[PDB]
């Protein structure tokens, strides 16, 4: 009855990370697992998402934020990381099952 | 794959109303390889005597007196034949490779050396300062050096403890007798033993050897070989420091038992589970080997091999590493500290790795027919007989977990070992400390 | 019964030959030969051969690094590959069922590599030591540097990734040159400790790649090059050489036999604190003679003179019919010998399955060697004082003479 | 007075390739030749402005050419390096060198000569304005000889000759033995056996 797109859609407007103008991606805490993920980022995308997070950090510390035009639309947020994140997991729960 | 190991050519052995065991393997190949191991050694050398079997084996060659120098060379070179060998401390051997084709030549030839060296007066005070040099080569070989040294501390005091090659002063002093009173003294059937590998058929190597080997023992004495004088192991350690070295090396080990001892294999195995690591590998994936993953992820050494070095009636289990003048010390920790994990809590899913790799180099251990012929010559030598991979095969297809710990514990736990270290290894340190390394806070 | 079972070979649709050898022995050895190499590299992508080469260990398709390298040691086995300036194996070895198992890792190695961005871009820095430890043999440099004198164009490249590209071999430049080398028709499953049977129904998950040659390397024009390496070892190494002798280029075994013919007499030829020997090396499309001479500094001028007088000499009629049945013997020996080693062996079924396709048995092998005698060798040497020689050296040097000094 | 004197410079047509990968290649050709206060010098002076305009205008496309040219004690060298681009190196180095070759087969009016001439009398007094390349020349001097050339005969010196060498000046350099040396991509720079 009701879409779980219809939903996330929400949440994320919701979390309004976007406001900040970063990628959901650009948020997800930095444990083990995303370290190594973004260590095997491109540099393309690394720099990128460094900015975003340094522009976001200036914003921040400004307490303001970005234009209702450069917020990042749902639709359009880049999921750069989930894949690399994903097979390292997997290459991890792999050799966490080996050494047994 | 078993049937592989059965379908294996038993080896052939039977001894002379002289002394000599004739032993050997069979197969098609057109070439081959044989040799007579003596039972000789530098562990057989006195404070005087100490140098003889090297300066010996560098002699063993240069002709007979049947045939002079440039003949021996010239017959061997000319029919396409290596006549190569060593001598260690408490084994030696000079095995030859033809075509099969020369059995009854190359047996010959041995028989002609091993009894009748030319010691010719004027070839030795050349030979000897070849060694003199050929030693001041030997030297900054840290590689080595570190191993001497740690028999030199390791057995302190006994005959092992004496270097195969022997001090300047001898060398620089031995008498054109001292090599003859060497190689009458042990080179003697009793001790010496004929083994080959390839397309021989062993009748035909006996009647050869039977034949070029016309020893007669009358005495009781020539029948008998003596048992050597045993070797106190003197847990200590001994620096010889030079922050002036690329780095610094470290070997560090325990009493062996000795090749008789049953447990050698579990303990064999032991050594197979941490085995060896060296930059240039691949993997800080690696097996198991902690000691070689570790290494690789704080980058601990540059090379580091696990080693059960054993003789007649003792031996060295230990490891020897190869490290930055900087990361000496966290590579010992990592180490030693697994020789504890190894004899504490080791898993079968471990051993069985370590078996297979085991029976790796198991077979690929007899590659060829000149390493077949080692480990005949060495078998009995050493063994009595000839230990057949089918053999082997069971002795360690047969070790589990528990036993692998029941072991190491047994030679490694709370025990005193004997550590060698050359080179900038300041960070390495005291005794105490990497004594109080070999138990457990369990 | 005797264990004698006829090495079968068996071309496949592809061009990959697949040569086996069930000698029954406990531990067998599965290897996939290649013609790929150093010699296919341009002004740039060099040493990306090198690289691949090291890149064994990295991720495949069908196993993680760390499934490949804990795969084949949870068996105690043993993956390495060996390389040379234009050909690549990759062996690998086992015992039993295990040989079953430890294919499924060769064959991704092999055809699957996804070379990951990262792993390279972290395993690059390998280069600069895998290189540095093979450097600290003298020998190699002189080598290296020989070949580069030698030729100009393929073959004359380097066979360990020349410094300044280092760090720079793309991710890329790995398939690129993985995707035109290892293709079946320049390819080989060879094998022993195996039925064939089950060493072929392998071949057929092998079957990725077709594309017969994909960028074959260009012919190797000679030169007479001459480099010189000032670094005061306190005791030289130097190499001469003629262009000459192809593999299955029936003026090869000539020098093989001259190659024999050759050092009692340089050497014995030669006194004082030294070594010297007869330096021979066969190419596809080419190939090298003469003789490197590891001596002292100031007694090299000396050394390398009296062993080039004897090569001289040696063309002008100083060679009995008795040296060439003597040499001839020596080489039936080096030949038969360095064979009974398994992998010294499993080389030689898998160079000929290359190749050719064929195998020669031990017996015409020899039928051949002894074939050519007297007829050729004094000849032979006469070739290499006649034509143009390059020189390669290493050491003090200040003392050492330039080809241009004979 | 001379305490280990240096050995004389035995010649030698060595080539030495440095494969570096720069995008761009540096090159350079040399045929051994003149000598300070060898009469056969200011020869190659002139050839190496008569040269310059010749090899440079002779290459097409993005690069930089020039006559090169070392005088020693007992000895010196002459040739042009060049560099250019990487894949338009083998190019480059062949037309400037065809152009080195047909000046010594007539390819140079006695007024190339009028105008090169003057070039290096513009250069050398230039190159003395600042006391420091110019103490460099009272300097020079008063060390491989005891004299002082006057700016005056100097050029009457450099004066003195023309047509009658230059043209063959060139001629040995495409006759004599040639070393060539090397840095950049290279893979498609030729070889001195292939001139």
């Amino acid at each position: 009855s009701r879409w779980l797109e219809g939903i996330r859609k929400w949440y994320y407007n919701a979390a309004g990370f976007n406001k900040y103008g970063l990628m959901r991606d650009d948020t997800i805490y930095e444990n083990d697992d995303v370290k190594e993920a973004i260590r095997r980022l491109p540099e393309n995308l690394y720099d990128d998402r460094m900015f975003r997070i340094k522009r976001a950090l200036d914003l921040n510390m400004r307490q303001q934020i970005l234009p209702k035009e450069q917020w990042t639309k749902y639709e359009e947020d880049v999921p750069y990381l989930e894949p690399y994140l994903k097979e390292v997991i997997r290459e991890r729960k792999e050799r966490e099952e080996w050494d047994k | 794959y078993a049937q592989a190991l059965q379908s294996v050519p038993e080896t052939q052995v039977s001894q002379l109303d002289n002394g000599v065991r004739v032993a050997s393997e069979q197969s098609s190949q057109p070439t081959c390889t044989v040799g007579v191991w003596i039972d000789a050694g530098s562990r057989y050398e006195s404070e005087k005597n100490n140098g003889a079997g090297y300066f010996l084996e560098h002699l063993a060659f240069k002709g007979t007196k049947n045939r002079p120098q440039n003949a021996l060379e010239k017959e061997v070179e000319s029919m396409g034949a290596h006549l190569n060998a060593y001598s260690s401390r408490e084994h030696t051997a000079y095995y030859i490779k033809a075509l099969s084709k020369d059995v009854p030549k190359a047996v010959e030839l041995l028989a002609d050396i091993v009894q009748n060296c030319s010691l010719e007066d004027s070839q030795i005070e050349k030979e000897r300062d070849v060694i003199v040099r050929e030693l001041q080569e030997n030297d900054t070989s840290m590689r080595e050096v570190v191993f001497n040294y740690l028999h030199a501390t390791a057995f302190q005091g006994t005959g092992l403890a004496q270097s195969v090659e022997g001090p300047s002063e001898n060398i620089r002093k031995l008498s054109r007798a001292d090599l003859t009173e060497y190689l009458s003294t042990h080179y003697t059937a009793p001790r010496m033993v004929l083994a080959a590998a390839g397309g021989v058929e062993h009748q035909q190597l006996l009647e050869l050897a039977q034949k070029h080997f016309g020893g007669v023992p009358f005495t009781y004495d020539d029948d008998a070989v003596p048992t050597l004088s045993k070797c106190r192991f003197t847990g200590s350690q001994i620096r010889h420091r030079e922050d002036g070295l690329p780095l610094a090396h470290v070997a560090i080990a325990v009493e062996g038992p000795g090749w008789a001892h049953p447990d050698l294999v579990a303990l064999q195995v032991a050594n197979a589970i941490i085995g060896h690591y060296d930059r240039t590998y691949g993997g800080g994936l690696h097996s198991s080997s902690p000691l070689a993953s570790i290494a690789v992820t704080n980058k601990l050494c540059q090379s580091f091999q696990t080693f059960s070095i054993c003789y007649s009636e003792t031996g060295l289990f230990g490891f020897y590493f190869v490290c930055d003048r900087m990361s000496i010390d966290d590579m010992m920790f990592v180490l030693q500290g697994q020789w504890m994990r190894l004899c504490t809590s080791i898993s079968e899913s471990e051993v069985l790795r370590g078996k297979n790799f085991l029976r790796n180099a198991l077979v690929s251990h007899l590659d060829g027919t000149t390493p077949v012929c080692e480990d005949i010559g060495r078998e009995l030598l050493t063994y009595g007989r000839r230990i057949p991979l089918e053999e082997w095969e069971e002795r360690l297809a047969e070790v589990d977990a528990r036993m692998v710990r029941e072991v190491c514990s047994k030679y490694i736990y709370d025990q005193c070992p004997a550590v060698a270290g050359p080179g900038p290894i300041e960070q390495l340190p005291d005794y105490n400390r990497i004594r109080s390394g070999m138990f457990w806070l369990r | 019964p005797p264990h004698p079972q006829d090495l079968e070979i068996t071309k496949l649709p592809n061009g990959l030959v697949i040569a086996s050898l069930e000698n029954y022995s406990p531990g067998s050895t599965i290897g996939v030969f290649i013609k790929a190499g150093s010699r296919y590299e341009n002004s740039s992508n060099l040493g990306t051969s090198h690289l691949l080469r090291l890149a064994s260990s990295l991720t495949t398709k069908g196993a993680s690094s760390f499934k490949i390298t804990r795969g084949i040691e949870a068996v105690g086995g043993k993956l390495s590959v060996e390389s040379t300036r234009e050909n690549m194996a990759y062996t690998v070895e086992c015992l039993r069922d295990d040989v079953e198992i430890l294919m499924e890792f060769l064959l991704n190695v092999t055809t699957a590599p996804e070379f990951r961005p990262w792993e390279v871009a972290d395993l690059q820095p390998q280069l600069k030591i895998d290189k540095a430890v093979a450097f600290q043999n003298p020998q190699t440099h002189v080598i290296e540097n020989l070949h580069a004198a030698a030729y100009r164009n393929a073959l004359a490249d380097s066979l360990y990734c020349p410094d300044y590209r280092i760090g720079k071999v793309t991710s890329v430049e790995l398939h690129d040159f993985v995707q035109n080398h290892f293709t079946s028709a320049r390819m080989a499953l060879v094998g022993l400790g195996v039925s064939h049977p089950v060493l072929k129904n392998v071949a057929e998950q092998l079957l990725n790649i077709r594309g017969g040659l994909g960028l074959s390397g260009a012919k190797a024009k000679y030169r007479g090059g001459e480099i010189r390496e000032q670094n005061g070892d306190s005791l030289v190494h130097a190499a001469i050489v003629a262009e000459s002798a192809a593999i299955g280029g029936a003026e090869a075994n000539a020098f093989s036999v001259l190659q024999h013919v050759l050092g009692a007499n340089p050497h014995v030829k030669r006194g004082n604190p030294f070594d010297v020997s007869a330096f021979n090396a066969s190419y596809s499309d080419s190939g090298l003679f003469g003789f490197y001479t590891i001596s002292q500094a100031a007694y090299a001028g000396q050394v390398i003179k009296a062993a080039y007088n004897q090569v001289k000499t040696i063309a002008q009629g100083n060679v009995s019919n008795e040296n060439v049945q003597a040499a001839k013997n020596k080489l039936k020996a080096k030949y038969l010998m360095s064979v009974e080693s398994s992998e010294g062996f499993l080389e030689e079924v898998g160079s000929q399955a290359l190749a050719a396709g064929s195998y020669n048995p031990p017996s015409t092998v020899l039928q051949q060697i002894d074939a050519v005698a007297d007829a050729d060798v004094i000849k032979a040497a006469k070739k290499f004082v006649s034509r143009q020689k390059s020189m390669a050296a290493s050491g003090n040097l200040g003392h050492t003479p330039f080809v241009d000094e004979l």
